[PDB]
RNA sequence: GCGGGGUGGAGCAGCCUGGUAGCUCGUCGGGCUCAUAACCCGAAGGUCGUCGGUUCAAAUCCGGCCCCCGCAACCA
RNA sequence: UCCCCCGUGCCCAUAGCGGCGUGGAACCACCCGUUCCCAUUCCGAACACGGAAGUGAAACGCGCCAGCGCCGAUGGUACUGGGCGGGCGACCGCCUGGGAGAGUAGGUCGGUGCGGGGGA
RNA sequence: CGCCUCCUAAAAGGUAACGGAGGCGCCCAAAGGUCCCCUCAGGCGGGACGGAAAUCCGCCGGAGAGCGCAAGGGUAGAAGG
RNA sequence: CUGACUGGGGCCUGUAGAGCACUGAUAGGGCUAGGGGGCCCACCAGCCUACCAAACCCUGUCAAACUCCGAAGGGUCCCAG
């Protein structure tokens, strides 16, 4: 490479907040990330977050079976 | 031998037929009458191609089956006349030179 | 009734000057020309107008090289 | 379509032959580096040399120097003296400078 | 009826009419054609008045081919005035047609219907012309 | 961003700075700093990368944020609008949906007076 | 040279996984990256605040790698656009530097992306080769909300020696991209 | 040759005679040409500079 | 035959010097009035007669066709 | 003097597009590195250097196939130099010498010079 | 009304008309010398804001681009960048 | 003895004729963007088109300022009458 226009590449530390910690070369030494791909949602398996939903309705009212026949 | 009348025809329309024959390779030995052909299915404007040619045994075709051999298109009528000599034609756009091109 | 035309230039006399198997002397022009029809060979200069002329004493000959051009040579005497 | 390797190659070439001189044109593979003088009137090589013919060393650079004070050796022999260089795709440098040095410490003139 | 559509120059030197047809020379999509027996220039208003006039005999029916087209611009100097002041307006559109030409085809139709139509086609016509049929020599060609 | 895919402004409160975030009120704030046992009056800047951490890990969890809550929010209209409900058409023909007068103002769902 | 995750990951079980699936005769046969180019295609920066060394400085920290500027082929009226001016920033990684910015991209980037749901399955070129967009540089990890003055995303392109979409598509999942359908 | 684009000299620098004649541009070269060229009576090369014509 | 011209609904700018459509009236919505006018406050509407060309870009520069104003058409 | 490869020419698509097959001992290539010479409007991609673990995958070289491209008769015609007739013309004929273009038959998946390296 | 390009012009050069069409009366301090490197228009596919069209990747593409300005000739084995 | 003319030989050319590969024109057919039309929709897509019609392919044609071709002739130089 030319030198005196190019960033420089040391052994970095990127730290999850899962607490994954990956070894890899940056710009900066040391960097915290919010998520990654230990921890994702959409990334572990399906780990479908607050939503198990399966809709629930619409067929899923049933309340109830109260109303005659 | 285009079998069948077209029902494109018994609207009033007319077979075009663009191909009377087709190129075809084959032995001496194998040459054929004719090949037949149905277009009796054949609307205004319905077509047949070099693909819907049904080959006599040992003939290989010999054009590209995407050539269209014979075609039903509308008659002429007195009654297209009217509009036809009622339809405008402009002078012709000279296509130009210089700082015009 | 008027013409918006009339005009034309005058004739530049262009062409070959000398032809081949003829004898010509080291100045001698040989093709005058707008462009590359003909490229300079052995012993052919060319001028900054695309004339072709002979850099020795000599014989003319063309040469038709197919893609490359035709061209022009003069053959020392 | 041509490629900017062979563009290049006629180039320098053609610019060569028009000065009329015999050239001295060298190859430089990845081992090794070849240099023929060609008298391009008659389409004809009158004297070459080459690292693999001479069954030269090690380092490419001095391999080049060492087949150069070669092809002039055996050159000035035959009365060549006056050549040119056609320095091909190649940038005159490195191991196609090293080897036309060689040939002019021989003698070769250019 | 027939004219360019546009063209790259507005008039057209007058040209020859020397020899027989370049092509055109062959029946080539109907049953029955009518050629030309020698030169002219046939104008747009003679094509389209040939053109209409078997379109009328055949009322319902038929399909009409014309091969020729006029393409090349004809010129006249405004009435009355002396010559010179550069060339003449363009004025109608021609055909330029030689002897052995098909100009006229036409399919779907009796023979009778065809003699007749391509008969009563030719009167509107400058030149002589001459009915002909589709014979294996067109289909050769 | 920090929590949750928006950065919460830094220098208010930690409850309030919550709220900036489409699916938390102000009473999902207090509910996610008790859960936590997060100061409500600290500023944000005053958090510590464990504290960030936990009251992340909550939030993100319990409720449908940002772009998912957005997201069926959107298909509960488009479903609405689909099956033909008189709900539907309002949508579909973008006039107010719960009972509101029309011939004044009405002007939040209609927009701008298109003058005549 | 450089032993990183990815690059190591490639040939101990990205390598042999493909010899499986379609099995090639020849390692030069089997799938390989050759580039990742990377392109900011800006030009919101065409005639008002064309100092982009923000954005360069931006880029620069993102790769490890000092960005080559793009300009303008052809004049545009309605672009507002001179010929030759300065309207975007872009980089060719190679080799290590193309391995290190795949790697804290599938590790980190995607991740951070707002309403991630996987990378699109039909970005691919036909010809075994992968484009994708960003909205935000933010995505990465070497870049904090501080330091930015606007939002500016950017195009990737990766290059494979693959000849379909096929080899391609595995190739780049089995690195780890994370593909929704 | 026009209202902008001007005739001119070019004087010797050391000499001051002129022995060249040109043109210029003076909207797209506003400052006075300066340019090495042969001077036939200092028989030598140097700086020439641009002249009221 | 020579010169000038066509731009919201009416009548004129902008064209020469390419990038940006303006003025008065009129229309529409509001106000004053019992009401109307006037007057006051806001607001719509020209894709520049056409088709072609030059340009990065044309109401603007160049060509074609169309319609309008003015002048000429004399010795005979 | 024959075969293969590396150079460098000539002929200027009968040499080309595509498809299939083949070659790594040798030569060539990719290849292994980026210390050094040198280099990137960024990038050892290119150019360049030092190399020799692998591979003929890309490239290249060598074969095969007539789908495309390219070449293409014989015959006949158009036209025509010169010599004569005919028509009011537009135009049309004969004699002698020259003779296309289209199309048809058919050919083509190159030939050859020089110098190197290897093999018989 | 002088100059340049094309056609008329009858395959050397030349060739008229108030015959058919267009351009010039400038320009460039680099748009000049040379050394070094580089190859276009366009089509299909792929790509955040991004559009028919900005910039990015791939494949096809002998020149249909470019060469200040009219046209012709020339031209990437460069005269183009 | 070098001349008009003539014989042989080389080189030069873009006409007659022809051709459609380029620039344009062009009738019908196929295929098929774009619109127009008729069904169904405003939830945005769809389907039919004896409608006008791009690009491409086929059949068939036109051109002073079109040429993938291309004569007979003509010009010039050498040797000879
Ligand atoms: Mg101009
Ligand atoms: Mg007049
Ligand atoms: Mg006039
Ligand atoms: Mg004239
Ligand atoms: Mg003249
Ligand atoms: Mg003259
Ligand atoms: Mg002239
Ligand atoms: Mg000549
Ligand atoms: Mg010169
Ligand atoms: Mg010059
Ligand atoms: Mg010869
Ligand atoms: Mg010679
Ligand atoms: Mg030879
Ligand atoms: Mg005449
Ligand atoms: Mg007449
Ligand atoms: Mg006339
Ligand atoms: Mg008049
Ligand atoms: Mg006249
Ligand atoms: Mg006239
Ligand atoms: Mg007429
Ligand atoms: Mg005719
Ligand atoms: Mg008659
Ligand atoms: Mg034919
Ligand atoms: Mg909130
Ligand atoms: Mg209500
Ligand atoms: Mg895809
Ligand atoms: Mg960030
Ligand atoms: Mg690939
Ligand atoms: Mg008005
Ligand atoms: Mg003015
Ligand atoms: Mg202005
Ligand atoms: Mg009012
Ligand atoms: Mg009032
Ligand atoms: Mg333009
Ligand atoms: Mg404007
Ligand atoms: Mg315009
Ligand atoms: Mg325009
Ligand atoms: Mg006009
Ligand atoms: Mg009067
Ligand atoms: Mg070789
Ligand atoms: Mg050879
Ligand atoms: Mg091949
Ligand atoms: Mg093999
Ligand atoms: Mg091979
Ligand atoms: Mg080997
Ligand atoms: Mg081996
Ligand atoms: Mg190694
Ligand atoms: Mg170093
Ligand atoms: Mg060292
Ligand atoms: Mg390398
Ligand atoms: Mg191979
Ligand atoms: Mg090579
Ligand atoms: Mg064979
Ligand atoms: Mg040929
Ligand atoms: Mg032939
Ligand atoms: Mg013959
Ligand atoms: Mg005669
Ligand atoms: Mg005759
Ligand atoms: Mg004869
Ligand atoms: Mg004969
Ligand atoms: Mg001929
Ligand atoms: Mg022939
Ligand atoms: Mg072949
Ligand atoms: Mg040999
Ligand atoms: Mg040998
Ligand atoms: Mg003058
Ligand atoms: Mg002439
Ligand atoms: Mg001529
Ligand atoms: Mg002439
Ligand atoms: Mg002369
Ligand atoms: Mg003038
Ligand atoms: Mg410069
Ligand atoms: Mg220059
Ligand atoms: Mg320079
Ligand atoms: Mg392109
Ligand atoms: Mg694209
Ligand atoms: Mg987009
Ligand atoms: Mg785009
Ligand atoms: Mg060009
Ligand atoms: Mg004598
Ligand atoms: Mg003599
Ligand atoms: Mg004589
Ligand atoms: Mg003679
Ligand atoms: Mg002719
Ligand atoms: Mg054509
Ligand atoms: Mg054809
Ligand atoms: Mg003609
Ligand atoms: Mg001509
Ligand atoms: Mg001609
Ligand atoms: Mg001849
Ligand atoms: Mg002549
Ligand atoms: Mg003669
Ligand atoms: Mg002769
Ligand atoms: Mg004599
Ligand atoms: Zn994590
Ligand atoms: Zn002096």
């Amino acid at each position: 490479m030319k030198e005196g226009i190019h960033p420089k590449l040391v052994p970095a530390r990127i730290i999850c907040g899962c607490g994954n910690v990956i070894e890899t070369y940056s710009t900066k030494p040391e960097i915290y990330v919010e998520v990654c791909s230990k921890c994702h949602p959409f990334y572990t398996g399906q780990q479908r977050f607050v939503d198990t939903e399966g809709r629930v309705e619409r067929f899923q009212r049933r309340y109830g079976d109260s109303y005659r026949k | 031998r285009f079998v069948g009348t077209p029902a494109g025809v018994r609207a009033g329309g007319v077979l075009q037929e663009i191909h009377r024959d087709i190129l075809v390779k084959v032995s001496p030995r194998n040459i054929p009458e004719f090949i037949e052909v149905d277009v009796s299915g054949l609307e205004i404007g319905d077509s047949l191609h070099a693909s819907d040619l049904k080959l006599p045994p040992g003939v290989e075709l010999a054009v590209s089956p995407e050539e269209t051999i014979a075609a039903v298109v509308p008659p002429e009528d007195v009654e297209k006349l009217a509009e036809e000599a009622a339809a405008e034609v402009a002078e012709p756009e000279v296509i130009k030179k210089g700082k015009e091109e | 009734g008027s013409t918006r035309n009339g005009r034309d230039s005058q004739a530049k006399r262009l062409g070959v000057k000398r032809y081949e198997g003829q004898v010509v002397r080291a100045g001698n022009i040989l093709v005058r020309q707008r462009g590359t029809r003909f490229k300079p060979g052995k012993n052919v200069g060319m001028g900054r107008d695309f004339t072709l002329f002979a850099l020795v004493d000599g014989v003319v000959e063309f040469q038709d090289r197919g893609r490359l051009g035709r061209y022009v040579h003069v053959r020392p005497l | 379509r041509l490629t900017a390797y062979e563009r290049r190659k006629f180039r320098v070439r053609n610019r060569i032959k028009r000065t009329g001189r015999l050239r001295l044109s060298v190859f430089r593979s990845l081992k090794h580096i070849y240099a023929q003088i060609i008298d391009d009137e008659k389409g004809v090589t009158l004297v070459s040399a080459s690292s693999l013919a001479l069954k030269l060393k090690g380092n490419k650079t001095e391999v080049a120097r060492q087949v150069g004070r070669a092809l002039a050796e055996k050159a000035l022999a035959l009365g060549i003296k006056q050549v040119a260089f056609d320095r091909g795709p190649y940038k005159y440098h490195g191991r196609v400078k090293a080897l036309a040095e060689g040939a002019r410490e021989g003698g070769l003139e250019f | 009826m027939l004219m360019p559509r546009r063209m790259k120059y507005r008039k057209q030197q007058r040209g020859r009419l020397k020899g027989a047809t370049k092509g055109g020379d062959y029946v080539a999509f109907g049953d029955y054609g009518l050629v030309a027996l020698e030169p002219a220039w046939i104008t747009a208003q003679q094509i389209e008045a040939a053109r209409v006039a078997m379109v009328r005999h055949f009322r319902r029916g038929g399909k009409i081919f014309i091969r020729i087209f006029p393409d090349k611009p004809y010129t006249k100097k405004p009435l009355e005035v002396r010559m010179g002041k550069g060339k003449g307006n363009v004025e109608g559109y021609v055909a330029v047609v030689k002897p052995g030409r098909v100009m006229f085809e036409v399919a779907g139709v009796t023979e009778e219907q065809a003699m007749e139509a391509l008969r009563i086609a030719g009167h509107k016509l400058p030149i002589k012309t001459k009915i002909v049929r589709r014979d294996a020599y067109d289909e050769a060609q | 961003a920090r929590i949750a895919g928006v950065e919460i402004p830094r220098n208010k409160r930690v409850d309030v700075a919550l709220t900036y975030i489409y699916g938390i009120g102000k009473a999902r704030a207090k509910e996610a700093l008790e859960k936590t046992g997060i100061n409500p009056a600290t500023r944000v800047k005053d958090l510590t990368e464990a504290e960030v951490v936990r009251l992340r890990e909550y939030v993100e969890n319990t409720w449908k944020l940002e772009g998912e809550l957005r997201a069926e929010v959107a298909a509960n209209i488009k479903r609405l609008m689909d099956i033909g409900c008189y709900r539907g058409l309002r949508h579909r023909r973008g006039l107010p949906v719960r009972g509101q007068r029309t011939r004044t103002n009405a002007r939040t769902r209609k927009g701008p007076r298109k003058t005549v | 040279p450089l032993d990183v995750a990815l690059k190591r990951k490639y040939y101990e079980e990205v390598r042999p996984e493909l010899i499986r699936r379609f099995g090639y005769q020849n390692v030069w046969e089997v799938p390989r990256l050759e580039k990742v180019v990377i392109n900011q295609g800006l030009g919101e920066a065409k005639e008002d605040a064309r100092i982009l060394e923000k954005a360069a400085q931006e880029l620069a920290l993102i790769t490890g790698q000092k960005p080559a500027v793009t300009r303008a082929k052809k004049s545009i009226s309605n672009f507002k656009l001179r010929k030759g001016m300065p309207i975007g920033l872009r980089v060719t990684l190679r080799r290590d530097r193309m391995w290190i910015f795949l790697e804290k991209l599938l590790n980190v980037a995607l991740p951070r992306i707002r309403d991630f749901r996987g990378l699109n399955p039909n970005s691919f070129d036909g010809r075994g080769n992968y484009n994708l967009g960003l909205r935000e540089q933010l995505i990465f990890p070497e870049i904090t909300y501080d330091m930015v003055d606007a939002l500016r995303g950017m195009d990737i392109a990766v290059v494979t020696t693959a000849e379909t979409d096929e080899e391609a598509r595995a190739l780049l999942e089995l690195l780890g991209f994370p593909f929704r359908k | 040759a026009s209202e902008v684009r001007i005739k001119l000299l070019l004087e010797c620098t050391e000499c001051k005679r002129r022995n060249y004649a040109t043109e210029k541009n003076k909207r797209n070269t506003p400052n006075k040409l300066e340019l090495r060229k042969y001077c036939p009576w200092c028989r030598k090369h140097t700086v020439h500079r641009e002249v009221k014509i």
